[PDB]
């Protein structure tokens, strides 16, 4: 994979250095329905007029971006997204801006969030969990090799495509950094203890998050939960983990190594890096090449109606998309 | 059970990310 990654970095760097800009405009799309929301924006199902293709259009109010102090994070998101390429990363198809909004148009992944299916089904069996986990492992290997840290892993940000494979979305907290960084960001249940403790951290926080995701997929609930974020952080920092009775010995050993408070001992962060995870007994049945090639048969295939079907997504309250005749925050988002 | 305690908790829906 060393020769693959070296070429992958070469491809990535060209686009990182000279980013795509202004590859569409709003009136090229008909907005249909909201697919999901986050603290500052919504993702809408749209239909592209000239092609007839459906896409997921992420809309960011520039004023809200600024208010929540997310200018650099939003610039990060777009710059990274337009430069990456991997089978399990949602593709950015177009991006643009107008007087009021930033727009990131992605491929529409109709199978819905892993979150919905996980909560509905209750929990995934270990092979089912392993199938998804493997894709995240390879994806993080790819991202980290590019000096990228992801920082927002959770079932809400993992979409199931028509083949039952994972598409990672939401690069809102993604950042290109060599060495450590300090921003307190992510989702409380998925925060590594070094994020909470404000001491600076590196890509090993993504591996901790992988442990949290694997646990939640396999248990049906997270390893650290409570009614309030501050209560969750207390449990994370204690580091005490308890496993369901049905967890295999192999799964528990892997999780102890991922949910490891000690950075000199956390899997993924050691001398042999990602190979400590890839070669773990829990992944013994995993053909890593077959996964990458999408040749492994998926355990779950979302019911797929029409190309613009949203039946795998919850309904959200709609809201008009406003565009002022006055340009807002022009200089701030010049590079977008 | 842990499952029951989770299901009765206030954080079983989609979880918001945090910044600052
Ligand atoms: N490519 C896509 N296909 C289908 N749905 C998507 C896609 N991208 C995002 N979504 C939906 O939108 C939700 C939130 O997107 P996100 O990037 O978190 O926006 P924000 O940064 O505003 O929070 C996701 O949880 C998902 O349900």
């Amino acid at each position: 994979v060393k020769e693959f990654l070296a070429k992958a970095k070469e491809d990535f760097l060209k686009k990182w250095e000279t980013p795509s800009q202004n590859t569409a405009q709003l009136d090229q799309f008909d907005r249909i329905k909201t697919l999901g929301t986050g603290s500052f924006g919504r993702v809408m199902l749209v239909k592209h007029k000239e092609s007839g293709n459906h896409y997921a259009m992420k809309i960011l109010d520039k004023q809200k971006v600024v208010k929540l102090k997310q200018i650099e994070h939003t610039l990060n998101e777009k710059r990274i997204l337009q430069a990456v390429n991997f089978p399990f990363l949602v593709k950015l198809e177009f991006s643009f801006k107008d007087n009021s909004n930033l727009y990131m148009v992605m491929e529409y992944v109709a199978g819905g969030e892993m979150f919905s299916h996980l909560r509905r089904i209750g929990r995934f069996s270990e092979p089912h969990a392993r199938f998804y986990a493997a894709q995240i492992v390879l994806t993080f290997e790819y991202l980290h090799s590019l000096d990228l840290i992801y920082r927002d892993l959770k079932p809400e940000n993992l979409l199931i495509d028509q083949q039952g494979y994972i598409q990672v979305t939401d690069f809102g907290f993604a950042k290109r950094v060599k060495g450590r960084t300090w921003t307190l960001c992510g989702t409380p249940e998925y925060l590594a203890p070094e994020i909470i403790l404000s001491k600076g951290y590196n890509k090993a926080v993504d591996w901790w998050a992988l442990g949290v995701l694997i646990y939640e997929m396999a248990a049906g609930y997270p390893p650290f939960f409570a009614d309030q974020p501050i209560q969750i952080y207390e449990k994370i920092v204690s580091g005490k983990v308890r496993f369901p009775s049905h967890f295999s010995s192999d799964l528990k050993d892997l999780l102890r190594n991922l949910l490891q408070v000690d950075l000199t001992k956390r899997f993924g962060n050691l001398k042999n890096g990602v190979n400590d995870i890839k070669n773990h007994k829990w992944f013994a049945t995993t053909d890593w090449i077959a996964i990458y090639q999408r040749k492994v048969e998926a355990p779950f295939i979302p019911k797929f109606k029409g190309p613009g079907d949203t039946s795998n997504f919850d309904d959200y309250e709609e809201e008009e998309i406003r565009v002022s005749i006055n340009e807002k925050c022009g200089k701030e988002f010049t590079e977008f | 059970t842990t499952y029951a305690d989770f299901i009765a908790s206030g954080r079983t829906g989609r979880r918001a990310s945090i910044h600052d």
